[PDB]
């Protein structure tokens, strides 16, 4: 409200976890925008749809993509967004090997971490946290968007939807098949993105869960009762893990200095419960000096 | 619990945002307490039918009393209403929602495919897709975090309790969630234990006894009303063993405020 009349669509950016992406212009205000398409001649409005809107309406921080309006209905739903400027994604696929600065991740990080903490301080899991899903503009802001894979928790979690999560981003709680998950899968995630872009490229690419298992196990050790308790007796837990010694930060994250290193390691806990919480680490030493730098225009 | 406060503050701020219109049955032309009251019952019927969860349940009476407090209804009408509203719950809540069809076929056909999902689309418009409602259950599974030691008799019995006050908009509609949640609890502990709204509740809540008191009056009558209530299917669902059989426990004769 609102009217699809005022718009003017410019280019199809892409396709996220529902609907499609394009952006367009505001004919009368001149603000460009972006619109998630969502055709409902496919069993009424999509749950996607229905939680997306319902959560976003909801959260308003800095960091959160701005959802704007609502147009419904014309056999289609249009969610209207503020515009930025490009994902994380495509900006990593546009940057140049020395082109992403540690200042610039150490900004993002913060920002992301402030936008989670909101998240999970207003009972809402975001569950879908990679690249794509994170958007930039020109002047140093990150923020958390398409809420399509999101969920309003309660306190204390029921059992949710089983994966969740990309593969590459999925927490091992998740993989293991954990009744219960929480806030601390986005954290995971989030860990994830920190290295990707520390490194440029994905800490864990597996192409199955096993794979996926294995290569998390390569990295930071394969889990036993001493480092997660209650592990063994995980459904998807096997005693036939192979046995793998964890390895030193400074070799997972070359570039990455000492308190980078403690922050990363906190994110990738495997103990969901001394896993970092996005509110603690807004504290941590990593950020005394963080600033706002911006980014290259691509 | 790095953000249990933080939900509680802000469930308590939504739930007042979320809250329908005390009186909007008496400006419904048509439709009455009496007619709500079956609705409820029914979708207690229809939640059992297809194993959905109790928050489901919660969420559809909210939906249902929230459109209520601005649209006019007919009687013939209030059922498929309160179908567009399980619809959605179960959407925004369900792991794996009943399909539309479905919805079609516990209404006994009564209603078309289409009629359904176009109220699914006017509830929505009424609501403007504001459907993360906090219900009374939100607030139990927190307040029962506060037991000493954790007793699942009265866990179910607290439910139980909070699931009835949705049958009886007089007067339950005048009680705010985390409220008839503190009604319930303390009664269902009463009931079980001997034991009382304990004091790091009153200290988390703002809310002692007293505050209590008014809802829990009511809750006290309907607990001891609730064989003569001309709604039954709550209490022959909590006969279930998966809720502990609860609905058998006899209801303290007073509680001794
Ligand atoms: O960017 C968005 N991404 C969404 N899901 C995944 C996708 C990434 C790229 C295409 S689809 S929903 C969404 C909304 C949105 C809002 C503002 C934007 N500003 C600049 C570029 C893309 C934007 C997308």
């Amino acid at each position: 409200p609102g009217s699809m009349e005022n718009f003017q669509k410019v280019e199809k950016i892409g396709e996220g976890t529902y609907g499609v992406v394009y952006k367009a212009r505001n004919k009368l205000t001149g603000e460009v925008v972006a619109l998630k398409k969502i055709r409902l001649d496919t069993e009424g409005v999509p749950s996607t749809a229905i939680r997306e809107i319902s959560l976003l309406k909801e959260l308003n921080h800095p960091n959160i993509v701005k959802l704007l309006d609502v147009i419904h209905t014309e056999n289609k739903l249009y969610l209207v967004f503020e515009f930025l400027h490009q994902d994380l994604k495509k900006f990593m696929d546009a940057s140049a090997l020395t082109g992403i600065p540690l200042p610039l991740i150490k900004s993002y990080l913060f920002q992301l971490l402030q936008g989670l903490a909101f998240c999970h301080s207003h009972r809402v899991l975001h569950r879908d946290l990679k690249p794509e899903n994170l958007l930039i503009n020109t002047e140093g802001a990150i923020k958390l968007a398409d809420f399509g894979l999101a969920r309003a928790f309660g306190v204390p979690v029921r059992t949710y939807t089983h994966e969740v999560v990309t593969l590459w981003y999925r927490a091992p709680e998740i993989l293991l098949g954990c009744k219960y998950y929480s806030t601390a899968v986005d954290i995971w995630s989030l860990g994830c993105i920190f290295a990707e872009m520390v490194t440029r490229r994905a800490l864990f690419p597996g192409d199955s869960e096993i794979d996926q298992l294995f290569r998390i196990f390569r990295t930071l050790g394969t889990p036993d009762e001493v480092v997660w308790p209650g592990v063994t007796s995980m459904p998807d837990y096997k005693p036939s893990f192979p046995k793998w010694a964890r390895q030193d930060f400074s070799k997972v994250v070359p570039p990455l200095d000492e308190d980078g290193r403690s922050l990363l390691s906190q994110m990738l806990h495997y103990d969901p419960n001394k896993r970092i919480s996005a509110k603690a680490a807004l504290a941590h030493p990593f950020f005394q000096d963080v600033t706002k730098p911006v980014p290259h225009l691509r | 619990p790095d953000y249990h406060e933080d939900i509680h503050t802000y469930l308590r701020e939504m739930e007042v945002k979320c809250k329908p219109k005390v009186g909007y049955m008496k400006k419904q032309p048509d439709i009455t307490n009496s007619m709500r009251a079956i609705l409820v019952d029914w979708l207690v019927e229809v939640g059992e039918e297809y194993k959905l969860q109790n928050e489901t349940l919660h969420l559809a009476v909210n939906y249902i009393d929230r459109f209520l407090s601005s649209m006019s209804v007919l009687r013939g009408k209030l059922q498929l209403v309160g179908t567009a509203a399980m619809l959605l719950a179960s959407k925004f809540e369900e792991i794996y929602p009943p399909e539309v069809a479905e919805f079609v076929y516990i209404t006994d056909d009564t209603y078309t495919k289409k009629q359904v999902l176009r109220m699914e689309h006017l509830v929505l418009k009424v609501l403007t897709f504001d459907l993360a409602a906090p219900t009374v259950n939100q607030f139990l599974t927190q307040y029962f975090l506060h037991q000493q030691p954790a007793n699942c008799k009265v866990e179910s019995l607290a439910m139980f309790l909070g699931e009835l006050s949705l049958i009886d908009a007089d007067p339950y509609l005048k009680y705010l969630p985390s409220v008839i949640a503190g009604a319930a609890f303390h009664l269902a502990l009463y009931t079980v234990t001997g034991q009382s709204w304990p004091e790091s509740l009153i200290r988390k809540t703002g809310y002692t006894l007293e505050s209590l008191k008014p809802c829990l009056m009511d809750l006290h009558q309907t607990y001891l009303k609730a064989p003569q209530h001309a709604q039954q299917s709550i209490r022959e669902k909590y006969k279930n063993s998966k809720y502990h059989g609860v609905s058998l426990l006899n209801p303290p004769e007073t509680l001794n405020l």
